[PDB]
RNA sequence: UUAAUUUAUUAAUGCAAACAACCUGCAUUAAAAAUUUCGGUUGGGGCGACCUCGGAGCAGAACCCAACCUCCGAGCAGUACAUGCUAAGACUUCACCAGUCAAAGCGAACCUUUGAUCCA
RNA sequence: GCCUGUUUACCAAAAACAUCACCUCUAGCAUCACCAGUAUUAGAGGCACCGCCU
RNA sequence: CCGAGCCUGGUGAUAGCUGGUUGUCCAAGAUAGAAUCUUAGUUCAACUUUAAAUUUGCCCACAGAACCCAAAUCCCCUU
């Protein structure tokens, strides 16, 4: 029984209750290729990038859509299309001119609301990704992340290298730590204006992909299993390490309603009790009219916004909730 | 990845050494130390040896 | 006969090598300048 | 040589009794235009991962129909769980649509009955599928 | 005719000795299969006249298929040996 | 190794040394080191250095190696121009 | 047997050979077979996991060691393209193989994670 | 288990094997089996006499 | 005496396994690391024996051997 059949199995006993008619496209769209968007590196020719990504006919979904959400630029085929974007290539200045990432794990950054000289934190995203993405906003923000694993956080160091130039990577501009996001609560509180905890998921597209390392293998059911209490201890410590009044966004590659909701709401509970602190979760309603026409949104989900993928536009999963903590 | 490619010398001699360089980037052009001629030459890269 | 074929494309390879090893520098040192222009925008 | 070589492959490496043969020949000729391998490949498919036995891949021209054709419309079905491999008991979770309702229908009804999905996601998953041959080949 | 060859060396026996052979030395690879070698042509002195060939007298390179099966057999054409050539050229001497 | 051939009774020489090692007449077996042409550009240089080097053997593999050689390759052989005709002999050896 | 290696032999075809039959050679596909194997650790078995190297526990004070075991990461990445060549003297994972350090000298400039032999 | 039969000579006689009956597959044919036969035939496999309800 | 007859031969098959291995007397003589389709074996090391060459060997009093933050051990003038 391979792993992947495992996940199969499970996510059809699962999402297929949780989705009703609509766990036939996801399963399809899941089990189909994935639709990578291209974000150019602001410390590039980001003019030049974007004019070249706009002749291979892509478009900047970013763009039109601050104006109504209301520096990232991520160029995504149209609906249907399915062309593949050119890998990534070193730029005239010496960097990577774009990145080639899952556009879906893109919205937790734009809804994160990054403001100007706003004090940053990724607790536990350490695979690229949003971490770029994050960095690819201005020249005048300050960034710390953090991840228990070696191997992630030397990853992290060499797309750093690959993107980010020398001047702004060496300076105290980019923190990069490996110690534990659930100690991370002990180790600082209250000094994040903005939070991004992308706990370890069961990342259901790669699951389903890739044998090795699969969360689904028989090894690995006790990882599994301890998940719930891992994601929901990660997100209580970023609630923790935020601000008062600060913004912190939660989010994961897994469809499942348990490692969606359920951690957000325990998370709540949790630090409302034993840390009796109070924390809001702000809609995101207008994020999803505002990015309908380039993802597909669940609209059953109650708490944050989950992009399920589709076959128009294979882009999800991705699961993400901003929460606000008002105390 | 990375691959092993064999910078060839410009200077006329058969001196070829090896390097590595990712298969993305454009083709290697280096100043390296030439035994045979005794002084630093131009070396340009001929063919991929392997994908490491 | 191969010694001095070898000896003659030395000679005129290493009367070519400051020129192209000058040249060499000088496309780094633009392709710098170009970069540092594209900073500038 | 041609003729001889097709239903030597009907009959020793797909085993179909000669009763068959002679109903397949009938039915649709151009398997005998249809090369070789390539028959075998789509046999296999129907018998294989499909599930589907000699009486039914007779009944229905299965053999009749492209081999593109019948990858898109199948995978299309088992991705989106509609369709099932029998297990090694021969058995599924859910009775599988036909092969009348899988690949006799046109486009329409096909998405519309049997994968109850669009038309412009089949369209899709059809370039995806293009792609994902052309890639493994 | 089939041409082998050994595949492992025959030590060298000696001038007067013969080659010991062991069960090494009767693995045999297949160099060449003559008969898969391109056709050639027969040599032929005509005696008789013969359509799209020749009249008398005249060397013919013919098919060895034709000269084995039809002009030798049937008297047609003689073999082109010096003998042979040399009577027909008398023969042309003396016309 | 075969101690008695089966074709004259003699001690036989095994090739396999005669392949990779040299003998000084003294006694002293010389070597290459393994690997010192495997993957050279993941080397450091001076490892390359130590594998680039000619190696003397142990005691105990001298003694394996005299054992699996027979006398002829343990003779005095006056090569025109041997490297090794200095190293062929011991110099200021006590004990 | 969907273990590995074969197809000598038959049976089909194909190409040459002999002028359709028959037969020879060379291929391809099968049938029938033939030959051979069954790594290690964990009461056994299923499902596992591991097998090499490096760092930490794990040894309080030279070394060595708590194997089995716990955690981590590496089959590299970055850098340079003298990050060369040579060479005293040493270390060493308890053998060997292998692996380290290195003065002096020459020459340019002015480093921080593995795999032998044969064979190609 | 249809039956009568058969079997592990020397620890098993049985519900096992066979068996009529039925089904499936293969074969359009001569001078050594099949067979001095020719599709109501021959060979192989399965199942279980039979009879009914679907 | 058939999960594959019997006889002869190859054949003194092979056996890292079991068993055996015959006068007298003296002397030296101990647990030990590595690799291994390897842990019922072997090879190297260590130990062991014999012969030989030479000069130091063992014991050890001080002195000396890390920061992080016990018993002892190592090393060697004397003796
Ligand atoms: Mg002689
Ligand atoms: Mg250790
Ligand atoms: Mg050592
Ligand atoms: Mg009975
Ligand atoms: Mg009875
Ligand atoms: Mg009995
Ligand atoms: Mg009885
Ligand atoms: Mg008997
Ligand atoms: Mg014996
Ligand atoms: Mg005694
Ligand atoms: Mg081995
Ligand atoms: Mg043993």
């Amino acid at each position: 029984f391979p792993a992947v059949r495992l996940a199969l199995q499970n996510f059809d006993m699962t999402y297929s209750v949780q989705f009703g008619d609509l766990w036939p496209s996801i399963r399809v769209s899941l089990l189909s290729e994935q639709k990578y968007g291209a974000l150019v590196n602001n410390f590039a020719a980001w003019d030049h990038v974007s004019a070249k990504l706009e002749q291979l006919s892509a478009k900047d979904f970013v763009n039109e859509a601050i104006s109504h959400w209301e520096n990232l630029r991520c160029f995504t085929f149209d609906r249907g299309d399915i062309s593949r974007f050119p890998p990534a290539r070193p730029g005239s200045l010496g960097v990577m001119e774009y990145y080639l990432m899952d556009a879906a794990s893109l919205l937790p950054v734009l809804a994160l609301g990054l403001q100007p000289g706003d004090i940053v934190l990724d607790l536990c995203a350490a695979p690229g990704g949003k971490t770029l993405a994050l960095l690819q906003t201005g020249c005048c923000r300050n960034l710390a992340a953090n991840d228990l694993s070696p191997s992630r956080i030397a990853r992290l160091q060499k797309i750093l290298h690959s993107y980010v130039p020398e001047e702004i990577r060496d300076g105290n501009q980019v923190r990069v730590t490996s110690w534990d996001g659930r100690k991370w609560g002990e180790l600082e509180g209250d000094t994040y204006d903005r939070v991004l905890v992308d706990v370890p998921c069961t990342t259901d597209r790669h699951s389903l992909h890739e044998e090795e390392n699969n969360i689904f293998k028989r090894s690995r059911k006790k990882e599994r299993q301890i998940l719930p209490v891992l994601q929901v201890q990660l997100l209580a410590a970023g609630l923790l390490a935020t601000k008062p009044g600060g913004h912190v966004v939660y989010s994961t590659c897994s469809l499942s309603h348990l490692q969606n909701e359920y951690v957000v709401q325990g998370a709540i509970e949790l630090l409302a009790n034993q840390y009796s602190i109070q924390v809001q979760v702000e809609d995101l309603t207008h994020f999803r009219r505002v990015f309908m026409d380039t993802f597909c949104f669940f609209s059953s989900c109650q708490v944050g916004e989950l992009v399920i993928p589709n076959l128009m536009a294979n882009f999800g999963p991705m699961y993400f909730c901003k929460m606000r903590r008002l105390t | 990845k990375n691959i092993l490619v064999r910078m060839v010398s410009e200077a006329g001699t058969g001196f070829c050494f090896n390097t590595k360089r990712n298969r993305l980037r454009e083709k290697l052009t280096l100043l390296h130390y030439d035994p045979v001629v005794k002084q630093r030459v131009l070396f340009v890269e001929k063919k991929k040896i392997r994908s490491l | 006969q191969k010694r001095r074929e070898r000896e003659q494309h030395i000679a005129e390879c290493m009367a070519k090598m400051p020129q192209m090893i000058v040249n060499w520098q000088q496309q780094q040192r633009e392709n710098w300048e170009k970069a540092q222009a594209d900073k500038e925008r | 040589q041609d003729i001889n070589d097709t239903v030597r492959l009907l009959k020793e490496k797909c085993l179909f009794t000669v009763q068959q043969v002679t109903k397949i020949l009938h039915s649709c000729p151009s398997v005998l235009r249809e090369d070789l391998g390539q028959l075998e490949y789509k046999f296999q498919y129907a018998y294989f991962r499909m599930g589907i036995k000699h009486p039914d891949i007779v009944k229905s021209e299965y053999l009749q129909y492209s081999l593109t054709k019948i990858k898109q419309r199948h995978i299309y079905l088992e991705r989106l769980g509609r369709y099932q491999t029998p297990d090694k008991k021969g058995q599924t979770q859910i009775p599988n649509p036909l092969l009348k309702d899988i690949l006799r229908v046109s486009e329409a009804e096909f998405l519309a009955r049997t994968a109850c999905t669009s038309v412009e996601e089949f369209q899709v998953f059809k370039k995806l599928l293009a792609r994902e041959e052309e890639e493994s080949e | 005719t089939v041409i082998v060859e050994r595949w492992w060396k025959v030590p060298l026996a000696g001038e007067g000795r013969k080659p010991r052979l062991h069960r090494r030395h009767r693995v045999y690879k297949l160099v060449e299969d003559t008969k898969h070698r391109p056709k050639e042509n027969l040599e032929l002195i005509l005696t008789q006249s013969v359509e799209n060939v020749g009249v008398r007298g005249d060397l013919v390179s013919v098919k060895k298929s034709l000269g084995r099966n039809r002009l030798l057999p049937q008297g047609l054409a003689v073999y082109a040996s010096p003998e042979n050539k040399k009577l027909f050229e008398e023969e042309k001497l003396l016309r | 190794l075969t101690y008695f051939s089966a074709r004259k009774g003699k001690r036989k020489t095994v090739k396999a040394v005669i392949d990779r090692f040299l003998r000084l007449h003294c006694g002293l077996w010389v070597r290459r080191k393994a690997g010192y042409k495997k993957k050279l550009w993941k080397k450091t240089p001076a490892r390359k250095k130590r594998l680039r080097e000619f190696v003397f053997c142990n005691k105990t593999q001298s003694k394996l190696l005299d054992k699996m050689t027979t006398s002829f390759w343990k003779r005095r052989n006056w090569y025109v121009d041997d490297p090794y005709q200095k190293y062929h002999d011991r110099t200021n050896l006590k004990v």
